[PDB]
């Protein structure tokens, strides 16, 4: 019988919190596809193989050919749309600085690299390294190629590493990056102070981090599991597609020059009516599969899109949607048939218990925190921040009033100190 | 007298080049691991019954053994396969005469044709009415049984014969070891290499991971 | 226009044909072998054999006149399954078999797949699936002899329900019997071959029919029996049409390192098409590819701007499509691309943004003069933020945008009431 | 060409119907496309085998757009969430959502109808005419460093 996990009790009561006194960032990969194999194939000469004889009686059934065609022609468009939803959503090319002193941040795996044949990162090679018939079917270009992917992934994060939201929004302003960062922490309720008394600690954790997905990248092919489905199911199904030529529907033979060769037209055309009904209903089969499978994509192909506006070119609020923990940043890399990101995020780390009241009692008056939590250490009384542990004295500007002291639940006495 | 046949037994099963493909077809086979009886050159020659087809082989250095007889009853009544190396040439033919009588071979007849180191190896089996026969020659080193391994054999002929064969038996040089198995309908995986060697396979049937 | 059911037709790249390389010349390929088949041996022997011991022969390594059977106007029957009769003088066997008997008129019904009745079921059998010709005749002027050639005979009986192509010819009585016969007749113990009287006054069913039936070893490996048929000279690394020895198809004939062992005869591609032969006079395995082929996208800016027009075939080299439409082939410029060749558009070096889209990176639009023109498209124009480790850049002005966003929220509601539309 | 995300429902339709009263015409193999003319040809033990042929085939033309209906709705479906969900977070509110309710900084959003749709004029703020200035992320004065707030 399966385990749903760790089994724990929460110290909980009237009177007690839990802050923390210390964090760690972390990045966290996530993983996206966004267009699939582009195919077209004519029926004419899949289902007839040249021979006019079973082209003629084919035009008995109709318009279905030419359908189907429509329909194949309709996937194989909007493949180059989503890769231009998600990818092309940036105005210019904006190019890295010659300069690299961000603050002692490192992201040297994540930008192109000048020695490639194509301008790829390192990280964006160890992904294009993990990923792994003639029948009048066919098989097109995307409209980008892999290296002018490789363009708007460099230009997304320049104007990310550079400039923070204002490229997303306006023109791109330039910005120093630890002061970048400040004011990512400041979004997520950590006063800035707490980045700069810590800017040297917060960049080896972050350059570890990234040190770390290498490491990640480089130990399985099943990380990238949602990418290397997309390329077994076009293939498997392009497959059966073929192998499906070679199976009888009730004929004589699958080869259709046997018949043509074997039988005069009066014995002939039934024979071959059962492999044009046969071939037309396995056709169909394949397109209705793929029209299915395309608005699979299609929705992962939005998802990728909304992420790459909400998070790249911002700072998403809204929890779990851009990384586990509390959302700083994001990267994107480029990668096969899909997006791949690098979710930067900050995790409180080290709790400690504290006694707490909702307010304190002074001057006859009702003391409430402006900003944080009233804390104590058993002797004295204190306010902090929600998100870090820093203690500081309890004062009429750091605290607000509303009226007298009997109405609140467990009010506590204390000083409250004018300065 | 008994050993095990392991993965020894698999022919090319038709007349075709492939290449780098995993295909899989359905033919009388050697089951995998299946039991083997054992023989060796003393006194040890009987007749046995040919079954659905025959795998045959046998580990020599001095050709011991010269031939086979095949038939219904092999009784001077009817025509029945007949198959020699008389030194010089491959002969076959479809006697009825018992002209030998016994498996010893001295130191009308229809259709006729011509042509422990040395491990030989064979299937024989009919389909159509005509025998198919397949073969195999390597060097071995194992002494007691068939070697634990994989080679495909190779076609021969597809003798026009169409004997009702229910017996057979083999022919010896007279004044080393051999190995008989029966074969069983069985659907195979086969990988054909790059140069369209049949380089190893899979009774699909043998065991679950086998089906998988 | 036509492609579009419209006089009239906008900016784009269309689809509107797929492209063919025609065979330039025929080959044909064949056994060697020139002795002609021993049709007299089975169709002008002295007798052919009792119903119940119906004869067999093998026909191997021979060539096949059928037309000499055809016109043998003598023939009560020459029905054939599988194929149509004339067609043997071009398709061809590994080997072919006759069987031959005489046989009652009335009883030439049973010689056909799936019959039944008292030959049918205890001395001679067709399988379901029987491939070949059966043939019969009168033979009233040679096989009747005024009753006496009583030699004709089959099975009333015998509980041995017959398998096709079974042959038998026991003598054994029925035993069957209210006691086992044993060598005695009476109730259901009956000897085993009933006979026809060919009387030359018998009636028209009565009397004898010569039988023969060709039954074909009718597959891809190598044939011995073949219709005659010239060889011809070889042509390689060219488009052709192709038979070799009944094997059809078109396209190109080539060398190859195709290691075929002695036996191997012909090569498979993964999913298992033939993709080489060996050639059967030379012995040479040759590889084979299809002909050429490709989509022809049609690329235009509307009508209503002009009427000039572009042509992409794809996945196709320009060098293998050589042809000659006539203009829209030679097209004054011609540039190759990863998308395929590209017919009539003006190569130009600057990077406009995109407007007609080819594929990998090219792109095309109605430029000054003015052409058709194609070029690798920009992905936007080039920027350089002023990054400097305590450099800021502050906005001192806005400006109040207005965007439009159009999205669909429903479609037409219809219905289809089925019994009206299929069946009127 | 503003509105070819409304257009091409309407045209799309309009080639679906079009295509399907189209297959009436087509033989299937039956020995005609009107059925009056069978049963005015052929005796009954005939005419019931010529048309199961215009069965068969009507039938297969229909069962294609009534899939495909159902797939084409799917993706209206998607749509209609998506506005849906547009109107409460845009038009009811402001938006913290980068680039979901236009492009810019969300100020404000109003609802137009049109033909099988809806169409938003979404209000954003853009900043305008940099001015570069020195930076510095903290300021000393008596040896405290002082942060903005
Ligand atoms: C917060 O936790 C981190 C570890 O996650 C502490 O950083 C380590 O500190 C010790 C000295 O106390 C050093 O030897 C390690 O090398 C540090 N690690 C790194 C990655 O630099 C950090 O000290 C904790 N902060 C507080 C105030 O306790
Ligand atoms: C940024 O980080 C990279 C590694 O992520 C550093 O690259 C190493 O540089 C040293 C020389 O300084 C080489 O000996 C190592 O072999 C490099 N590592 C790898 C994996 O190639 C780089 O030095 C860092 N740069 C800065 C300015 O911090
Ligand atoms: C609670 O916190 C306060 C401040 O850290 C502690 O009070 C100081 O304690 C030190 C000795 O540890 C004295 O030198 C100071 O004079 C105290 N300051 C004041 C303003 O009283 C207090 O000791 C802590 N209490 C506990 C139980 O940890
Ligand atoms: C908080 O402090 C006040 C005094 O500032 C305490 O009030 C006294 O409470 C007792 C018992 O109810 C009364 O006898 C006195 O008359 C009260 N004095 C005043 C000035 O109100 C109060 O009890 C303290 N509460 C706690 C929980 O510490
Ligand atoms: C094939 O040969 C076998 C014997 O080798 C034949 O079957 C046996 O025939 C004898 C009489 O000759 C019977 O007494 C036995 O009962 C039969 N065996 C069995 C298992 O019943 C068989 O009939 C031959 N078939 C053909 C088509 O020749
Ligand atoms: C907080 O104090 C309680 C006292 O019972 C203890 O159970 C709990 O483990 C403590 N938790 C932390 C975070 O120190
Ligand atoms: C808090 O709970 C304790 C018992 O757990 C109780 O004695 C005390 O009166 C409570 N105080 C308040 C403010 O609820
Ligand atoms: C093979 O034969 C031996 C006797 O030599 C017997 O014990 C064994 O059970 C047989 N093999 C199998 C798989 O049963
Ligand atoms: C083998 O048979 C051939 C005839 O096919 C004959 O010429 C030859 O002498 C024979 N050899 C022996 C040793 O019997
Ligand atoms: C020769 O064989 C035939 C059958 O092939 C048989 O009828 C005949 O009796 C045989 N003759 C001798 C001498 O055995
Ligand atoms: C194919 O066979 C040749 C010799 O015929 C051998 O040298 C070569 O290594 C083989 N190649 C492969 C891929 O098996
Ligand atoms: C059979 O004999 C006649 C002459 O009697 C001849 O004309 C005919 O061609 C012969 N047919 C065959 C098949 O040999
Ligand atoms: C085939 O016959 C031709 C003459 O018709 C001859 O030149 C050629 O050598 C023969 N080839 C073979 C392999 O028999
Ligand atoms: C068509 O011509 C009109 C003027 O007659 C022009 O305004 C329009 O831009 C043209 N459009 C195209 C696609 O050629
Ligand atoms: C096109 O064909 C020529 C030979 O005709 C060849 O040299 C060239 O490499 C080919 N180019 C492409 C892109 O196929
Ligand atoms: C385009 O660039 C190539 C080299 O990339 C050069 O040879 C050619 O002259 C240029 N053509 C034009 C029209 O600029
Ligand atoms: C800001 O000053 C730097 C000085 O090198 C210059 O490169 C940059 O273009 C200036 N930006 C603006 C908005 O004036």
């Amino acid at each position: 019988t399966m385990s749903l996990g760790a089994e724990n009790s929460v110290a909980y009561s009237n009177n007690s919190i839990a802050i923390p006194t210390n964090f760690t960032i972390s990045v966290t990969t996530e993983i996206l596809p966004v267009s699939m194999t582009k195919t077209s194939v004519d029926c004419t000469m899949y289902i007839c193989g040249d021979s006019t004889e079973c082209s003629n009686l084919l035009l008995q059934y109709g318009s279905f050919c030419t359908q189907l065609n429509r329909a194949l022609t309709g996937i194989a468009v909007e493949q180059d749309k989503n890769t231009q939803e998600v990818f092309a959503q940036v105005k210019q090319i904006y190019k890295t600085p010659p300069i690299k002193d961000f603050g002692g941040f490192n992201f040297s795996q994540i930008l192109p690299d000048p020695s490639k044949p194509s301008k790829r990162s390192f990280i964006e090679d160890l992904l294009f390294n993990k990923v792994t018939k003639f029948n009048g079917l066919t098989v097109l270009p995307p409209l980008l190629t892999d290296e002018m992917i490789a363009q708007y992934t460099s230009a997304l994060l320049a104007g990310t590493i550079t400039s923070g939201w204002t490229f997303g929004a306006g023109a791109a302003l330039q910005i120093p990056f630890a002061m970048q960062m400040a004011y990512r922490f400041n979004g997520i309720g950590v006063t800035q102070n707490v980045l700069y008394e810590n800017q040297k600690l917060i960049a080896n954790q972050f350059n570890s981090a990234i040190g770390k997905i290498q490491d990640s990248l480089s130990s399985t092919a099943s990380a990238l599991g949602k990418l290397q489905n997309v390329v077994n199911q076009n293939a498997q199904a392009l497959n059966t597609l073929v192998k499906q030529l070679s199976s009888n529907f009730g004929a004589i033979s699958s080869v259709l020059n046997d018949i043509l060769s074997r039988l005069d037209k009066v014995e002939a055309e039934v024979q071959i009516d059962r492999l044009i009904t046969g071939r037309l209903q396995s056709l169909q089969t394949y397109v209705t599969q793929q029209l299915i499978r395309a608005a699979e994509i299609r929705a992962s192909a939005n998802l990728a899109a909304t992420k790459m506006s909400e998070c790249v070119l911002g700072q998403s609020k809204r929890v779990d949607f851009c990384g586990k923990g509390y959302h700083l940043m994001s990267f994107p890399q480029s990668a096969p048939h899909g997006v791949v990101f690098l979710h930067v995020t900050y995790v409180p780390a080290q709790e400690k218990n504290f006694t707490t009241a909702p307010a304190i009692c002074h001057d006859g008056k009702a003391h409430f925190p402006r900003e944080g939590v009233f804390v104590s250490n058993g002797t004295h009384w204190f306010v902090t921040q929600r998100n870090f542990y820093e203690p500081q004295i309890i004062t009429t500007d750091n605290t607000f009033v509303s009226g007298n002291c009997d109405v609140v639940i467990g009010i506590v006495n204390n000083t409250v100190y004018d300065p | 007298a008994y050993t095990n046949s392991f993965t020894r037994g698999v022919y090319y099963p038709d007349k075709v080049f492939r290449s780098s493909v995993l295909h899989s077809t359905q033919d009388l086979f050697l089951p995998f691991f299946s039991n083997v009886t054992w023989f060796h050159a003393i006194h040890d020659n009987p007749v046995l019954p040919f079954n659905d087809g025959v795998y045959f082989a046998s580990t020599e250095k001095s050709n011991i053994i010269r031939g086979w007889i095949f038939g219904t009853t092999l009784d001077s009544k009817t025509q029945s396969l007949l198959i020699v190396n008389n030194a010089t040439n491959v002969v076959i033919k479809v006697c009825e005469f018992q002209f030998c009588n016994d498996p010893f071979l001295d130191v009308n007849c229809t259709f006729e044709y011509v042509s422990f180191k040395n491990l030989r190896e064979f299937v024989f089996k009919n389909i159509d009415g005509y025998f198919k026969i397949y073969s195999k020659h390597t060097p071995i080193n194992l002494v007691r049984d068939l070697p634990q391994g994989f080679s495909a054999l190779e076609p021969l002929v597809d003798l026009p014969i169409g004997i009702n064969i229910t017996r057979f038996q083999t022919l010896l040089a007279l004044h080393a070891a051999y190995y008989v198995g029966y074969l069983q309908p069985r659907t195979f995986l086969l990988k054909y290499n790059e140069n369209g060697t049949i380089t190893d396979a899979v009774d699909c049937a043998l065991d679950p991971l086998s089906e998988t | 226009k036509c492609t579009l059911k419209s006089f009239t037709v906008e900016k784009g790249i269309y689809q509107t044909s797929n492209f063919r390389v025609q065979p330039t010349e025929s080959i044909v390929r064949f056994p060697n072998i020139t002795n002609l088949c021993p049709f007299g041996e089975v169709f002008n022997a002295t007798r052919f054999a009792s119903v119940y011991a119906w004869n067999r022969k093998r026909i191997s390594n021979c060539v096949a006149d059928y037309s000499v059977l055809y016109n043998s106007a003598s023939f009560s029957t020459f029905k054939c399954y599988g194929v149509s009769p004339t067609k043997l003088n071009d398709l061809c066997f590994t080997n072919v078999y006759a069987d031959s008997f005489v046989i009652r008129g009335d009883e030439v019904r049973q010689i056909a797949p799936g019959q039944t009745g008292k030959i049918a079921d205890y001395n001679y059998k067709l399988p379901d699936d029987f491939t070949g010709c059966v043939i019969a005749w009168n033979s009233n002027n040679l096989d009747s002899k005024v009753g006496g050639n009583y030699n004709y005979r089959y099975r009333l009986f015998r509980k041995s329900n017959l398998k096709p192509f079974e042959r038998d010819i026991s003598t054994e009585i029925y035993q069957a019997g209210s006691k086992p016969c044993n060598g005695v007749e009476g109730f259901n113990c009956y000897f085993p071959l009933q006979s026809y009287g060919f009387q030359p006054t018998n009636g028209v069913g009565y009397q004898p029919y010569r039988v023969v039936v060709l039954s074909f070893e009718l597959l891809h490996a190598p044939a011995t029996v073949c219709g005659p048929k010239k060889s011809t000279n070889l042509v390689k690394n060219k488009c052709v049409n192709f038979n070799f020895n009944g094997l059809t198809g078109t396209g190109v004939l080539t060398e190859s390192n195709k290691k075929f062992l002695p036996f191997q005869q012909f090569g498979r591609d993964i999913a298992d098409t033939t993709d080489a032969v060996r050639d059967p006079q030379t012995l040479e395995i040759l590889d084979i590819t299809p002909c050429s082929f490709g989509g022809v996208s049609v690329i235009t800016p509307g009508t209503n701007t002009s009427n000039q027009v572009a042509v992409l075939y794809q996945g196709v080299n320009c060098t293998e499509v050589p042809v000659a439409w006539r203009v829209y082939s030679t097209g004054s410029n011609v540039f190759q691309t990863r998308a395929g060749c590209l017919i009539g558009a003006e190569h130009v070096n600057n990077s406009y943004e995109c407007d007609i889209p080819i594929g990998a990176g090219i792109c095309a639009s109605y430029q000054t003069s003015q052409s058709i023109i194609a070029y690798t498209m920009s992905l936007g124009a080039e920027n350089s933020v002023a990054y400097s480790n305590n450099s800021i850049a502050i906005p001192t002005n806005f400006t109040i945008s207005v965007t439009t966003e159009i999205l669909p929220v429903s479609m037409t509601k219809t219905s289809v009431d089925c019994t009206m539309y299929i069946c009127g």
